[PDB]
């Protein structure tokens, strides 16, 4: 009891501080400790001087030994509730330091354990761990399915509101991935704020930025300031909130110059953030290419030099995009780069004319052979 | 073992929605934890929900 | 659905029984509204004189009993019903003095008179009692209180409440009043009922047409205002 | 206050947004003069009050189901421009669980192009559900 | 010769100026009961090479349940508007009528004007009245609605395969109806409407507060904060009853005033209670 | 089979007593109630919640007691609510009368349910249509029962009846673990209510009693309110 | 209709009313009684198994009326309740008045003469509750009985009642040996028959309550079986079907 205290209370003053070795050799020399004590009670203090050790900035390269050494303790002494634990935070501290593979098979080899065990809170929180590393990996829907697994594991038991605040978080993150509905992935993220919120959290600052870039996403930019000017979100108002509301207003003007100016002042909270950074990425280029349309509905062989002076980028983008509409059978037209211009015409249907004579022809080619079938009875 | 006393369509509906698990998945195979969870959603039994009334006849 | 509701005993398949609530219905059948309001430091009832004819006794028209010296009741309803459980009431506070020393509290004259009431609701043997009952008294170490009982049985405190007609616009204007914080005088309960019966009438409320009964702590002695005083209070709260 | 403005201005509603409000119940006792004062408001407004009488406008009666309908329909609003009523006036308002739920479906939602205001003037209080109490 | 096919509304036939104008943007927050009506009715009349891919023979019977005024009706409504078969409204009640042999006449007529116009999609509206279980009848009336419960139930799964039709039905309880109604050969699909949660409430307060004026200090979140248990309907009257608020006192722009008042009046639903039944 | 709904002393051709299953349905038509026993007691709540401002909320208390170790909840009707309190309170009298000791909340339990079956066994009188949860402390052990209007009485560990008693239960299984303590116990009761309470829980809106070893208290508002604002 | 009234005979002379609580009696839980050399026991299937139920009785199935008698339950909970009240209030008079146990039979009897009262006087419902007796005395030793809510008794050696009973007796039927038949070999038929007539697979130890009666030195101890025999039971169940199984 007074022990404990001491220990726990030691382990955070040195996290304060910051020596990894020494906070490493204290919880080996706690190790004896923890068979004089309860198992409930020995699982807390080790998850919490674990969670002392790994928060700090101390990137020494020995978290990965030391959750392996203390889940080799854990076998040695069978207790599978701690282990699994040290497992789960494993998982989370293999994909923060962005080793997805290992993450993935760390949560492939627990989960049937977790599953076969009735903890169905650790259960959601590694199947919540899954979908992150498999969205980290591009497999979408592998991420939606552990998501759905996640989410019917979590309607059976008491969410904590952290729990319940990362799985509307993870949700939120899905649905926004899958480009199809957006105000669904605005509400499941302001479901996480306020979870969050509630809590007092620092992610709660992040959901709000997805919130916002939710809102920027159907093209209502002006509501995002309107979400500033909210009473859950004067608190978090900052850095984060001015730049998402400048990247909105440029979203709201048209104007790329306005986002670009945006994306180079904060590019610390607008591209650090990879779902922030890729959605921002696809509305930019899709402005460029509503304004690229834009401006060339009059002309028909207007100068490359005269758009980009007309849309404020560089020549040599303003091309790049140009051709890369063109490749992808948007508006119809051809660069002459010998003298610098984009010719426009009217993609002259196809003649379903002569189509269909050519499926005629290769028709009674058919037919031609079916009489070479015949004709052998002389 | 999963089914213990079906109707017959219950069968027929419990490979209808592995399929549609399948097919929510985008996949075309079926695997045997969706022919099982399959067999949970159709074996969906409505009890009385009520210990006042299931305690009357004790 | 509606074919449970000729036995009180007989519970409808929603859980309902209807004789009791086609009682309440029977409440309004009196024609008239009460209504009640508990001050600071007195409770005033007030309810509607109706005397639809120059041959009656306008004294013996009174809808306003002292159940005792210091509990005093207004009824609404049929007239029969009301009186019978206003002696019922009476002999009941009378059976409490008697047996316990003590002057029974308003508290005790509504729950006993709910139990009576739920007795014949449970047992199919007499027809439950059309009438509203609404007990003043100021009961000491809690000042005033008034106390309201349905055919139903189900007695309940009140800040302020009515019944008859004229019951929902009456507790709705009520409600309105009690939520801004004010001095609940004498004079501003008073004011209170009188401007809630007028309201919801619309009636200039000639000193005849209403009867009012006043408890106070002062004088904590069920008394029923003469004529004058009721013209005096509503020429004070027109001004 | 509940007629004149889907009356004169039913623009007001787009500037603010919002769908006419079509169920006004002018419940109360018959022969107080219910049909009259719709009366006195159409004359002020000179428009056609068609007021319902069952033929060719009865809906919710059980005898046929579309129909009724289509006569509801066309009798009024397309071919007489608005302004509508409805007789037995305490009957559909206060076997008979089906005939509601058909009343619901005739009465629920329909387009504000055509106007089918069910101006109600029931006789009776508690000849009412709460199955119409929706705005 | 023979005349063009003079096949018309008919019954209901709910023709390209019929629509109910409804979409799945006008609907807010339905996403599992949205997904699960479009992999039954939607998905199979466009996307049935997936089906023969796996070869499921996918579903053709749904029905939503849940409490009343939770969108059943308007996500069939949508699923018409957003449809490329043959739409066939009706609701549980057209079917009793008197002069028995009709309502299993209406359902049979339904069913073959659906096979007629394949592809369809029969929403069959409000079904408590005629699908309850088939108890032991001792009457003409209960007689006639088992018999009414009969023929829906040969004409959805019998001897005559329809194929390319779907039936979708509602209902506020589910615990009734026949089992034989709720077999997966003919109900596959059986999704529930629950109340709108903190989450869906914000989303059907986005999307019917969208094209209503409001104002700047109407903040909807102090509203959907809110622990009281309101279903769309109730949304969509609150909002309702806010405008006209704010139109009775002549002002174009909806204030929070109004939005209150609004609310407290449509959140009161005790009316009388009898205070003893509580 | 509606012929046979009407006599509490006729058995359907089913063999269903269909006025008890009615009483019944009364109940679960009631004010929500929850009570939860737990390692250090048991915890009734339920909501008082009034219909206007006008009903003085501390006029009737909903929870109330029966001896000193002995509450008891009710969810149903309220006026034979009063009935059953009184009758269990004299039964407790004349318990203590005869034993000198304080009546076991089992054997209460028991003559509170054979008292309220009394009710169902002749025509022409109504059976209660109310439930009581009633809560106990005997022999070093909390005590949790609900008895019906059938008569029949079980041992609920945790449970909700009233209005949302699904979603109360529903809520239960989860947040419920048999070896809480009583604080957790309120806790989880006001959270439970919470799931089926409409409005802000004013500590006037919810009654809170507590059965534990020094016997059973019914929460003042104060309490409750300390709670509430240690929940919300 | 002749169902509105339990004094209404028939006009072929059959009471509906007691009818009808005779297969009312079925939708009680299973409960069953085998006899057996030097023994008597019952079973009972526990039901409503809820999780949030608290098993503080541990006998809500089985009731103690006498020193030497117990029973069983299957009907209303309130009609079964006030039968087993009123049986150990006749055996505790008889034994008052005598000085001697009640003789099992006689019981029975008495709580029948009871039930046939209310299916004979007017304004009272049959007692929709038929209940096994599992007893000793001095005359017949060991004995097993079954009640009716007719109050018609019978003597049996191995009976159930309550859900799927027919086919509990006729596995009864087929698998009871006469005389030749131990407390093991009987508590081991119970437990197969349980699992065959409980839908359940497995069967489950707490949702089965085992009360056996035996003679323990001029004692009549009747026992309770904790979960703890019964899981030893049922895994001896489990292996005696498991070796059954080598047959394949
Ligand atoms: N305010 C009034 N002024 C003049 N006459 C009236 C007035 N109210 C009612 N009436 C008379 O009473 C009758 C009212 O009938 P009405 O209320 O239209 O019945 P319903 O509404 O059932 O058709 C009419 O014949 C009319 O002459
Ligand atoms: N998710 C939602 N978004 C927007 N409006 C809704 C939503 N749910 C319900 N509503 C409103 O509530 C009403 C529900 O009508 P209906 O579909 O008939 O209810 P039900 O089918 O449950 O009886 C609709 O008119 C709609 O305006
Ligand atoms: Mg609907």
């Amino acid at each position: 009891q007074v022990k404990e205290q001491s220990i726990l209370e030691l382990g955070s003053l040195l996290a304060k501080t910051g020596q990894a070795a020494e906070l490493g050799g204290l919880l080996k020399y706690v190790r004896p400790f923890l068979n004089s004590i309860s198992k409930a009670k020995a699982a807390r203090l080790v998850r919490s001087l674990l969670d002392l050790f790994l928060d700090m900035e101390a990137a020494t390269g020995q978290e990965v030994e030391l959750c392996l050494e203390c889940i080799e303790w854990a076998k040695s002494e069978k207790r599978t509730f701690l282990r699994q634990a040290l497992e789960a935070r494993l998982v989370s501290l293999y994909f923060d330091t962005k080793r997805y593979q290992e993450a993935l098979h760390l949560g492939s080899q627990l989960l049937r354990e977790l599953k076969k065990m009735d903890d169905k809170a650790l259960l959601v929180e590694v199947q919540l761990l899954e979908s992150k590393t498999y969205h980290a990996l591009s497999n979408l829907p592998k991420a939606r399915a552990a998501l759905t697994s996640a989410r019917t594991t979590a309607n059976a038991i008491y969410c904590p509101p952290k729990l319940q605040a990362t799985l509307d978080m993870q949700s939120g993150i899905i649905h926004a991935a899958e480009e199809k509905d957006w105000k669904t992935a605005y509400s499941y993220f302001y479901e996480a704020f306020e979870g969050y919120d509630s809590i007092d959290s620092p992610k709660a600052i992040t959901s709000l930025k997805y919130m916002l870039l939710c809102k920027i996403m159907l093209n209502t930019p002006e509501d995002v300031q309107a979400l500033v000017s909210g009473k859950l979100a004067l608190r978090y108002a900052g850095r984060q909130t001015e730049a998402l509301k400048c990247v909105a207003q440029a979203s709201k003007n048209r104007s790329l110059a306005d986002f670009e100016k945006a994306l180079t002042d904060y590019r610390a909270e607008l591209r650090d953030d990879p779902i922030i950074s890729t959605h921002l990425a696809k509305l930019y280029d899709n402005l460029l290419e509503q304004n690229l349309i834009r401006v060339i509905e009059p002309f028909s062989r207007v100068q490359i030099e005269h758009i980009s002076s007309l849309i404020k980028l560089s020549k040599a983008d303003v091309e790049r995009k140009l051709s890369q509409m063109i490749l992808d059978k948007k508006f119809h037209g051809i660069l002459d780069q010998g003298e610098g211009v984009l010719i426009i015409f009217d993609e002259p249907p196809v003649d379903k004319t002569y189509e269909a004579a050519l499926e005629t022809i290769q028709n009674m080619s058919k037919v031609v052979d079916s009489l070479y079938n015949k004709a052998k009875k002389l | 073992e999963l089914m213990p006393g079906a109707s017959g369509a219950e069968v027929k509906g419990v490979c209808t929605e592995a399929g549609m698990y399948a097919l929510r998945e985008r996949r075309v195979h079926v695997t045997q934890e969706d022919f099982e969870m399959a067999v949970a959603k159709v074996m969906q039994k409505d009890s009385e929900k009520n210990m006042s009334i299931k305690k009357l006849w004790k | 659905s509606a074919g449970f509701d000729r036995h009180i005993t007989i519970f409808s398949p929603e859980g309902r029984l209807y004789q009791v609530e086609y009682a309440f219905k029977a409440i309004n059948q009196g024609g008239l509204t009460s209504v009640a309001v508990r001050g600071k430091d007195c409770a005033v009832i007030v309810t509607q004189k109706k005397v639809p004819d120059k041959l009656l006794d306008s004294s013996t028209v009174t809808h306003l009993f002292k159940i005792t010296e210091n509990i005093g009741c207004v009824m609404t309803g049929m007239t029969a019903d009301s009186r019978s459980q206003v002696q019922r009431a009476r002999y009941e506070a009378a059976n409490w003095k008697y047996k316990y020393g003590y002057e029974i509290p308003v508290d005790m004259l509504c729950k006993r008179i709910a139990d009576i009431s739920q007795v014949y609701t449970q047992n199919a043997e007499m027809r439950p009692l059309g009438c509203c009952m609404i007990l003043i008294g100021i009961d000491e170490e809690q000042g005033p209180q008034v106390y309201k009982c349905d055919p139903a049985g189900y007695y309940c405190g009140f800040k302020a409440t009515a019944a008859g007609v004229k019951q929902t616009e009456s507790t709705s204007f009520l409600e309105k009043k009690v939520k801004k914080k004010f001095d609940w005088t004498f004079e501003q309960t008073v004011e209170t009922a009188i401007t809630c019966l007028s309201t919801v009438l619309s009636i200039d409320f000639k000193p005849s047409e209403i009867e009012v009964g006043v408890v106070t702590v002062e004088n904590p002695k069920f008394r029923i205002l003469t004529e004058a005083e009721i013209d005096a209070h509503l020429v004070a709260l027109a001004e | 206050e509940v007629i004149e403005l889907p009356l004169t201005n039913p623009e007001l509603f787009q500037r603010v947004g919002i769908i006419p409000p079509k169920g006004c119940l002018l419940y109360g006792p018959p022969g107080t003069g219910k049909t009259l004062l719709a009366r006195a408001v159409a004359s002020q407004l000179d428009c056609n009050f068609l007021k319902v009488v069952s033929s060719s406008i009865v809906d919710k009666y059980i005898g046929e189901s579309a129909r009724l309908i289509r006569e509801m329909f066309n009798y009024a609003r397309d071919h007489q421009p608005c302004i509508i009523f409805m007789d037995e006036i305490d009957a559909i308002g206060g076997e008979i669980q089906r005939t509601l739920m058909e009343l619901l479906n005739q009465m629920d939602g329909f387009d504000t192009l055509h106007r089918v205001k069910m101006i109600m003037a029931t006789n009776r209080p508690d000849t009412l559900d709460p199955a119409l109490l929706r705005p | 010769d023979v005349l063009p096919p003079e096949a018309d509304s008919s019954i209901m036939m709910l023709t390209s100026d019929q629509k109910p104008d409804v979409m799945y943007a006008d609907i807010g927050g339905m996403d599992i009961q949205k997904q699960e009506v479009r992999e039954a009715v939607e998905l199979p009349l466009t996307h049935f090479e997936l089906y023969k891919q796996i070869g499921i023979d996918p579903p053709r019977g749904v029905l939503m349940y849940g409490p009343p005024g939770c969108g059943k009706t308007m996500l069939a409504k949508a699923v018409a508007h957003h449809t490329t078969a043959a739409f066939i409204r009706v609701v549980g009640s057209e079917f009793v009528q008197k002069y028995l042999g009709e309502g299993p006449r209406m359902v049979r007529d339904v069913f073959r004007l659906a096979k007629e116009n394949a592809p369809a999609i029969i929403f069959i509206d409000e079904i408590d009245a005629i699908a309850t279980k088939r108890f032991d009848a001792q009457t003409g009336a209960d007689r006639e609605v088992q018999r009414i419960l009969l023929e829906l139930l040969n004409q959805m799964d019998g001897f005559d395969q329809n194929v390319n039709v779907k039936v979708i039905m509602a209902t506020n309880r589910a615990d009734t109806l026949d089992p034989a109604l709720l077999r997966p050969g003919r109900l596959d699909r059986k999704i529930e409407f629950p109340l709108p949660d903190r989450r869906q409430k914000r989303l059907i307060f986005s999307t019917i507060t969208s094209k209503m004026n409001l104002s700047e200090e109407v903040d909807l979140e102090d509203y959907v904060a809110r622990p009281d248990k309101i279903s769309g309907a109730d949304i969509n009257s609150i909002c309702q009853e806010s405008g006209m608020l704010a139109v009775r006192e002549n002002r174009y722009i909806v204030l929070a005033k109004d939005f209150e008042k609004a609310y407290k009046t449509v959140i009161k639903k005790d009316e009388q209670e009898h205070e003893f039944y509580k | 089979e509606r012929g046979y709904s009407f006599s509490l002393t006729t058995f359907s051709p089913s063999g269903k007593l269909v006025q008890i299953e009615y009483a019944l349905a009364a109940v679960a038509g009631g004010a929500p109630s929850v009570g939860i026993k737990a390692a250090n007691g048991v915890v009734l709540a339920t909501e008082k919640k009034q219909k206007s401002i006008l009903y003085d909320e501390r006029s009737v208390h909903k929870v109330e007691p029966i001896t000193k170790h002995i509450g008891l909840v009710y969810s149903g009707m309220g006026p034979d609510y009063r009935v059953l309190v009184h009758r269990a309170r004299k039964l407790a009298q004349q318990y203590y009368l005869v034993y000198q000791e304080p009546i076991p909340t089992a054997q209460l339990v028991q003559r509170v349910a054979s008292v309220m079956q009394e009710y169902t066994q002749s025509g022409g009188v109504r059976p209660f249509g109310v439930s009581l949860l009633i809560c106990g402390w005997n022999e070093g052990r909390p005590y949790l029962f609900q008895s019906d209007p059938s008569g029949a009485y079980f041992a609920w560990k945790a449970t909700a009846m009233g209005k949302n008693y699904v979603n109360g239960k529903t809520f239960l299984e989860k947040r419920y673990n048999e070896d809480l303590e009583l604080e957790d116990a309120i806790h989880t009761a006001i959270l439970t209510l919470k799931e089926s309470f409409e409005g802000q829980m004013t500590e006037d809106n919810i009654e809170v009693g507590i059965c534990n070893e020094a016997g059973f208290r019914r929460l003042t508002p104060t309490e409750v309110k300390d709670y509430l604002a240690a929940i919300a | 209709r002749y169902d509105s009234r339990t004094t209404i005979f028939s006009p072929e002379g059959r009471l509906y009313q007691v009818e009808y609580a005779m297969e009312a009696i079925g939708h009680a839980g299973t409960c069953l009684g085998i006899l057996a050399n030097d023994g008597v026991l019952l079973a009972a299937e526990r039901r409503n198994i809820h999780k949030l139920l608290d098993e503080v009785f541990f006998s809500e199935k089985i009731y103690k009326l006498n020193e030497d008698m117990a029973c069983s339950v299957a009907g209303i909970t309130s009609d079964a309740n006030v039968l087993t009240n009123e049986l150990r209030l006749i055996a505790q008079r008889y034994l008052l008045q005598y000085q001697e146990p009640i003789p099992c039979e006689q019981l029975v009897t008495a709580l029948c003469d009871i039930k046939q009262a209310y299916t004979q006087f007017g304004g009272k419902r049959p007692f929709g509750v038929s209940l096994l007796y599992i007893g000793w005395d001095k005359h017949y030793g060991f004995q097993l009985y079954q009640s009716d809510p007719s109050g018609n008794y019978g003597g049996w050696k191995a009976t159930c009642i309550g859900n799927n009973s027919a086919a509990a007796v006729s596995m009864l039927k087929q698998d009871y040996k006469e005389g030749e038949m131990t407390l093991k070999s009987a508590l081991a038929l119970a437990i197969k028959v349980l699992n065959k007539t409980m839908d359940v697979s497995k069967l489950s130890a707490e949702k089965v309550e085992i009360a056996t009666l035996t003679r323990e030195n001029g004692k009549t101890v009747i026992r309770v079986l904790k979960q703890k025999e019964v899981e030893q039971l049922i895994k001896k169940h489990e292996e005696e079907e498991a070796k059954a199984e080598r047959e394949k």
